[PDB]
RNA sequence: AAAUUGAAGAGUUUGAUCAUGGCUCAGAUUGAACGCUGGCGGCAGGCCUAACACAUGCAAGUCGAACGGUAACAGGAAGAAGCUUGCUUCUUUGCUGACGAGUGGCGGACGGGUGAGUAAUGUCUGGGAAACUGCCUGAUGGAGGGGGAUAACUACUGGAAACGGUAGCUAAUACCGCAUAACGUCGCAAGACCAAAGAGGGGGACCUUCGGGCCUCUUGCCAUCGGAUGUGCCCAGAUGGGAUUAGCUAGUAGGUGGGGUAACGGCUCACCUAGGCGACGAUCCCUAGCUGGUCUGAGAGGAUGACCAGCCACACUGGAACUGAGACACGGUCCAGACUCCUACGGGAGGCAGCAGUGGGGAAUAUUGCACAAUGGGCGCAAGCCUGAUGCAGCCAUGCCGCGUGUAUGAAGAAGGCCUUCGGGUUGUAAAGUACUUUCAGCGGGGAGGAAGGGAGUAAAGUUAAUACCUUUGCUCAUUGACGUUACCCGCAGAAGAAGCACCGGCUAACUCCGUGCCAGCAGCCGCGGUAAUACGGAGGGUGCAAGCGUUAAUCGGAAUUACUGGGC
């Protein structure tokens, strides 16, 4: 299960995660195969919380990449259709 | 290794344990550590109103 | 939720005199509930209670250890009743330990020798349940030993402590041939079995040898159950038989208001007795809810601050009765709590000190061994691992409780040694072991007085005292010899005056200036102020200049503070200057006060003044028959008398004697007295006395 | 992290005006300006180079009501920002918000500024800040909250801003009481006493 | 021990005995066929390997062994059975 | 666009000078400690020494949608308890939700820790062939048929416990043979050989032995070829000091053949050759985890490996293997050693270099805390469970950053101190007094966001043979935060609750008096003190820094003082 999970960065009470490739062994902020794209989940204003890399996102989940649910949520709702 | 032992009167026995730190003292030929007043029951100099941060003194009141 | 009800609870403590069997009969009563396989024997170390080294080498109980059982009965009668029993110590050098245990505990089972009955820590125990009031049983053990007789100890225990005591249990046959106990109630005769260790027993039909006595002393128990109400007595004098129910719950209210206490026979030596000890436990001993509650004060005080019915549902309350040292946390806090629930985890405010205490890990006790527990409900005495502030006897509670409880009263020692390694420069680790273990013990203070560099241990005891040495060799090792304190003496002028002076060459001119000064010494009389230092200025010939004459009286203080024969002050100095003279340019103080001491070491001299040693007023009560020995002893060493004074329950001796001598004085007096006299020491003021030591103390360093 | 004592002391040691007092009467009425604080004033020690750097530094100091870890800090920052190292550092020392606050009245010294800051009583473009370091940027609307307005202290301020130059940077409405920043202030704009060369080399040894 | 690893303990011993018994079958089958190709009769050799290849076999394919094992037996039995004549 | 713009010196050999030459200081930095002092917040940091020994509690479980099954709870079913044919509850029935223990599957090789060993079996950089890979994903197929057990359980039984015996059983996705399989294995060919497991959801029929058969869909199993990931292996360069370490090596260097590995290979064995490495430092000894990076420096360079991340190595010491895709396995097995603990004396258990915590060592390093609410990880169709990972909370000024301890006014320039030429000056607008404000701390009241999801219903198509049952995408409903008395906002009282540390001879910024008299003492360097000490001690005054300050320890710079840049004889 090659995931795609988020990878918590930033500061205390103020999360910042990365969407990573990562294989599921390794940590949540350790080894990871590529960055797809981050997420900023406190942010509540004009500038954008979240953005991904849809088409190497897709090449992966086509390689047969494990999508996490947060990723999945975040691939919902960056596409205008969800 | 020999040690000075700063200030102005001390109460050093011969059993006595103490905190030794790095220095010299230049006029006596291998001396190069000093004791640390005010730390580990070697009680710091008495009546001492200034550079009282150095040899352990507490602040008076007045 | 609660696995027994809060009727089926019983806190009860086993208290005594030295060696009465204590510590055997709670290991029958470990046996008989199945909680141990073996029996064990206090001699051959194998107790469990005794688990401390020093327990298990000399036999005795050095501390309050606490277990758990469930006596359903002798034949089940009554659903199993969760006993917690705390066995205590009878020393003497440890009473703190019985008075710890003794607060917390609803009822006592009093253990007696039937060879000596009534024994003087049998009246200890007896004083310290009194003022607490506890509702007190009676066992008396060791029925097997020659000279047994039940009656002798039953008169003896009227006459002297002061209660009436109603028999239960008599005893069937002599010493060697103790069968087993009959009871006043069932009349029956639990003769117990021989082959097993007591756990079987057969009743029989009570035989005509003790037919009469019997039925005198089972009349005797009705009369003094019928004194309850009356609706007892009055049935009683109606001619009809009482039933046995409404005897056994009028007598548990007679414990509760502790009129009488109820004496049961028994030997645990012979596996005997015992069942039925713990059998009146339960029919006549208090649980938590069967007295009104526990009271307090609340905001300094109020009309009715706190009556904390024990239930599962009020806020928690408790109390810190003990204090244990365990290696590996740190310490070990013994609790009761008396209304309330708390559980792992929860936080408590400690209402004395005003503070917060998270409870880390609550756990049962069985002697040394620990298990973990989730929950303390109401009632029931746990330990609390966890609590690193708390002092002994401090109320444990959750907010807007009662935030003093009665524990605040704790004995003082008597006995005090200095210790001093081998190896001096392990002071520290020392130190630390002694803070902690004064922590732990309120009765045991270290306290290191400042003229010398001595630590000052004090104790209730030399057993007490070496126990305390022994055991920090043992655990926390460290290797200490105890010895003798050093001497405080003073020093008081003997009636001499004169008008000396001192003055030194300081002028040489280039130095620019030198002092003089002239004084009179005298003293006033030994003992009438408490500052020794006494000063009227009346400078007239050469009056020094007028901002600093009254400040001539600081400066003489560096002098009569410490140290001018053989490094002890002095009391009593009266300076009084007169002449002397300067010149008022820059008049130096700090070699002016060279001519003062000067002047002083010269008064010295010519005065021959001679040493103070301390002595303290101290204080003894003893029985009238012992009052020509302690007056005797006192007069061997070099003693004063003071009072002609004698009590109602004893006698008062006043007596003013040295502090050098009179060393280990208490054990010597327990030793001349039977361990019946305390004292007390009330540092009066000093005397003088002939002493080939006070000058040794300055002829060891010359001149 | 505030000297609370004497302000006239640190003006007549560094001898000019340091602007650490109102307007009510003049430097030399209230203090000896011509002296130096201590009993041994009078005389005068010969300065050297260490000293003259010393004495600048502490003088801009003392001006600001800066520290000595923040006027490090923002001498770093200086010396990243590209050009000018002491054009920079007045940048950053102007661009404080009791500096720019004062500079539009509303309290007689800095140190008023300061209280006028941290006492929640300013708004800079829209949010209210009431941290006295923050780095203003052009366009910038400082506002006075309500329950503020008509204080005794920014009447008697705003009275008094006047009888001194208008500086040609901030184009405060005072009637409304809302100034600009419409931009950054030179070199040129300044005292143009402060030798800030002798700063620069200071730090920079 | 401590935890439940004592259950992967018993079905380890247990998948021990399985795979001891298995692999010593499979072991002297092959050790038949070299003492056939240490004596030099081909046709018994012969025979010896085809009764041992559905052995090694099956086994490779359960995981007792790897195929690379299986097949290196084979290749192995049958370039000394071929060169045997 | 910009990815840099960056290099300072001073004191001290001498009567004085210039060079050479060393010592010291000014700067930056720290996992710091000590002394004095100490208000708050935010973000980080926290055993550097004993890889010394560890009490206690947790740190790895999960699946009933694999199976036998019923220990605990609940739902029911049959009643002749309680009884007014029961609302006032007797036992039995896995029957259903569920589930202790048990068989079985997957995980336990991940995450977490430490740096003892390892100077090259390691790491970094750059390539390579002789390889395997559970779970993830794609392609093609298969998924007939049957047996013997066996745990659990029942009986007897032994043991203090741990833990067993000895018979009778009972299943399974447990195990075993057959059938069948070829772009798969072996073989040049022909040819030979190898697998499986079923479970769940609902349902139009229609047949039953109410077991169900049967039709669907959802998963699960087996074989093969792929990809991705992860891993194993090889080569070259680089990666410490010592020549007061010049020879080392006998499976040693290679070849052939056999064996072994997933895989090449002296990996191993049997012969044969006598080679191979080394002055570009072999071998030995000491030290050491390595790297991205950290500090410093204009650079070159020097020192370093705390945090964070990658690789390696280890798990009380030494050795060996088993299960498994993966280990020679922190919380697995066996043995030998030492230690500790329990014991009824017959035996048995364990390994904190997991998170807390204790002893001890040390100048010195934290709580025996709260939740899985976030994100991950294991299991499971999910719901959910576990997670001392992680998110948080606690302690410590340990570091960095920010704020406060009031602001304006105020000349009797008060009193008092200190100096004084006795005029006065300084403390000093400083204080007091007057006016104003309440940041932060303290009370009282409101209050985001970290919350995505998940569950029940619904509709739409996809689905089948069926609008059921399953996926997926909307609509509504109730909802999930330990932190948390959150951040933040508003109100209440009043300057109240908040300033210390070092220095003042020159280097180096800031001077006088008093007491001491080569004494007591200070000092980083030069030096000071033996009667007028700005150098000691105190006082007054001043300078610097500030909730910190100074000292000590350590690195670099200055030091062009190891000089490649950049030195000399
Ligand atoms: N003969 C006899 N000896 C007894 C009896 N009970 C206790 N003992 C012994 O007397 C000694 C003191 O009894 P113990 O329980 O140690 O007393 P404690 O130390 O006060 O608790 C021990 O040696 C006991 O074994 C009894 O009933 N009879
Ligand atoms: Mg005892
Ligand atoms: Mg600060
Ligand atoms: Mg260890
Ligand atoms: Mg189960
Ligand atoms: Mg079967
Ligand atoms: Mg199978
Ligand atoms: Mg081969
Ligand atoms: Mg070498
Ligand atoms: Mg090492
Ligand atoms: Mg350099
Ligand atoms: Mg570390
Ligand atoms: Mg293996
Ligand atoms: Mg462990
Ligand atoms: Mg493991
Ligand atoms: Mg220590
Ligand atoms: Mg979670
Ligand atoms: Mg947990
Ligand atoms: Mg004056
Ligand atoms: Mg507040
Ligand atoms: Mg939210
Ligand atoms: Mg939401
Ligand atoms: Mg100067
Ligand atoms: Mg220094
Ligand atoms: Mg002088
Ligand atoms: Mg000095
Ligand atoms: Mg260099
Ligand atoms: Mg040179």
């Amino acid at each position: 299960m090659v995931t795609i999970r988020l990878a918590r960065h930033g500061a205390k009470k103020r999360p910042f995660y990365q969407v990573v490739v990562a294989d599921s062994r390794n940590a949540r902020n350790g080894r990871f195969i590529e960055r797809v794209g981050f997420f900023n989940p406190i942010a509540s204003e004009k500038e954008e919380g979240t953005r991904l890399d849809l088409d190497r996102i897709a090449h992966w989940v086509g390689q047969g990449a494990t999508i996490s649910d947060r990723v999945a949520a975040l691939i919902k709702e960056v596409n205008k259709a969800a | 290794v020999t040690s000075y032992i700063g200030g102005e009167g001390h109460n050093l026995q011969e059993h006595s344990v103490i905190l030794i730190r790095g220095g010299r003292v230049k006029d006596l030929p291998g001396v190069r550590y000093h004791t640390v007043r005010g730390a580990l029951d070697c009680s710091g100099v008495k009546d001492r109103k200034q550079a009282r941060s150095k040899y352990g003194v507490k602040r008076p009141k007045a | 939720a609660r696995t027994t009800p809060i009727a089926r609870y019983r806190n009860i403590g086993i208290s005594a005199h030295i060696d009465a069997g204590k510590t055997t009969t709670t290991e029958r009563i470990l046996f008989y509930t199945g909680v141990n396989h073996k029996i064990g024997e206090v001699h051959d170390g194998a107790a469990t209670m005794d688990w401390m080294e020093q327990e298990q080498e000399r036999g005795i109980t050095i501390t309050s250890a606490a277990t758990t059982a469930f006596w359903s009965g002798m034949a089940k009668q009554y659903e199993p009743h969760r006993i917690n029993i705390i066995d205590t110590p009878g020393h003497v050098d440890f009473t703190i330990e019985v008075e710890r245990s003794m607060r917390v505990l609803d009822g006592a089972v009093m253990v007696y020798c039937a060879v000596g009955g009534v024994q003087p820590q049998s009246e200890t125990v007896w004083r310290q349940a009194n003022k607490y009031k506890v509702p007190r049983i009676a066992f008396v053990n060791k029925m097997d030993r020659m000279g047994a007789n039940f009656l002798k100890v039953v008169n003896q225990i009227k006459t002297r402590l002061g209660a009436n005591p109603v028999p239960l249990q008599l005893a069937i046959g002599a010493e060697e041939h103790f069968t087993g106990v009959v009871d006043l109630v069932k009349m029956k005769a639990i003769n117990w079995n021989d082959a097993d260790q007591g756990v079987t027993f057969e009743y029989e039909d009570i035989p005509a040898d003790m037919v009469e006595l019997a039925n005198e002393w089972h009349q005797n128990l009705i009369e003094s159950a019928a004194e309850a109400s009356e609706e007892l007595m009055e049935k009683y004098l109606g001619g009809e038989e009482l039933t046995e129910a409404e005897i056994k719950g009028a007598l548990r209210q007679r414990v509760l208001n502790n009129e009488i206490i109820l004496v049961t026979c028994g030997s645990a030596f012979k596996n005997k007795g015992v069942q039925a000890m713990l059998d009146a436990v339960i029919d006549y001993l208090p649980s938590p809810v069967d007295v009104p509650a526990i009271n307090g004060i609340l905001d300094d005080g109020k009309d009715t601050p706190a009556e904390r019915h024990a239930s599962d549902d009020e806020p928690f309350s408790a109390l810190a009765f003990k204090i244990a040292t365990d290696p590996f946390v740190g310490n070990l806090t013994f609790f009761r709590v008396y209304s309330g629930v708390v559980n792992s985890g929860d936080t408590v405010l400690n209402s004395v000190k005003a503070a917060r205490e998270r409870f880390g890990r609550i756990v049962q006790m069985h002697a040394n061994k620990r298990e973990e527990i989730k929950e303390v409900r109401a009632g029931d005495i746990a330990a609390a691992i966890g609590l690193k502030d708390v002092t002994t006897g401090d109320t444990l509670c959750d907010p807007d409780a009662p935030i003093i409880l009665e524990r605040m009263e704790f004995p003082e020692p008597v006995i005090s040694i200095a210790v001093e390694p081998k190896t001096k420069a392990d002071q520290e680790k020392m130190g630390l072991a002694l803070g902690r273990l004064a922590k732990e013990d309120p009765s045991f203070r270290v306290w290191t007085d400042e003229e010398s560099n001595q630590t000052i241990i004090a104790g209730m005891g030399e057993l007490h005292l070496d126990i305390i040495v022994d055991r920090m060799k043992r655990e926390f090792n460290v290797e200490a010899n105890v010895g003798k304190p050093q001497v405080a003496y003073r020093e008081t002028i003997r009636q001499k005056v004169t008008d000396v002076e001192g003055k030194h060459a300081k002028q040489s001119g280039g130095r620019g200036q030198y002092g003089h000064v002239v004084i009179d010494m005298y003293p006033l009389e030994p003992g009438s102020n408490p500052k020794g230092y006494e000063f009227i200025n009346d400078i007239k010939g050469g009056v020094i200049p007028g901002e600093y004459i009254p400040a001539v009286d600081k400066g003489i203080q560096e002098q009569l503070k410490a140290g001018p024969l053989a490094g002890y002050p002095v009391v009593d100095m009266g300076i009084r200057l007169h002449f002397g003279s300067y010149h008022d340019v820059d008049s130096s103080e700090l070699a002016f006060k060279l001519a003062a001491s000067i002047a002083f070491k010269e008064g010295f001299k010519k005065a021959k003044l001679v040493l103070l040693e301390p002595i303290m007023k101290v204080e003894v009560e003893t029985p009238e028959e012992n009052t020509g020995d302690v007056i005797g002893d006192l007069s061997r060493r070099r003693g004063m008398l003071k009072g002609q004074e004698s009590e109602v329950t004893g006698v008062k001796i006043h007596a003013e004697v040295p502090l050098s001598e009179m060393f280990g004085y208490a054990t010597q007096l327990r030793s001349l007295t039977k361990g019946r006299a305390s004292y007390t020491m009330e540092f009066l003021k000093y005397d003088e006395a002939p002493s080939n030591v006070a000058q040794a103390v300055i002829e060891a360093r010359g001149k | 992290a505030r000297y609370l004592g004497p302000k006239l002391k640190l003006s007549r040691r560094e001898g000019t005006d340091l602007f650490l007092k109102s307007g009510v009467r003049a430097i030399d009425t209230k203090c000896k300006i011509e002296q130096a604080p201590g009993q041994h004033g009078a005389r005068k020690p010969r300065l050297s180079d260490y000293g003259v750097q010393l004495r600048e530094k502490q003088k801009v100091r003392r001006i600001y009501g800066v520290l000595e870890r923040q006027f490090r800090n923002y001498y770093k920052e200086a010396a990243r920002l590209k050009g000018n190292t002491g054009e920079n550092l007045l940048a950053l020392l102007e661009g404080r918000l009791d500096n720019v606050v004062y500079r539009m009245g509303f309290g007689a010294t800095r140190a008023e500024a300061r209280q006028l800051v941290s006492h929640k009583a300013i708004m800079v473009n829209g949010r209210v800040v009431n941290i006295a370091s923050y780095q203003v940027s052009p366009n910038d609307v400082v506002s006075i909250r309500e329950k503020a307005k008509k204080q005794s202290r920014v009447k008697a301020a705003l009275e008094l801003a006047e009888q001194r130059e208008k500086p040609t940077w901030l184009e405060v409405d005072a009637g409304k009481m809302e100034g600009t920043f419409k931009r950054k202030p030179e070199r040129s704009d300044l005292s143009a006493d402060i030798n800030e060369h002798l700063i620069v080399e200071l730090y920079s040894k | 021990n401590i935890k439940s690893a004592k259950k992967r303990a018993i079905q380890s011993e247990k998948a021990r005995k399985h795979n001891a018994s298995r692999r010593s079958m499979m072991r002297t089958f092959i050790k038949k066929v070299y003492a056939a190709i240490e004596a030099g009769d081909k046709a018994a050799a012969q025979k010896a390997f085809n009764e041992m290849q559905p052995i090694v076999d099956r086994q490779a394919a359960k995981g007792l062994i790897h195929k690379n094992k299986a097949a290196r037996h084979k290749a192995n039995l049958t370039a000394q059975i071929n060169k045997l004549a």
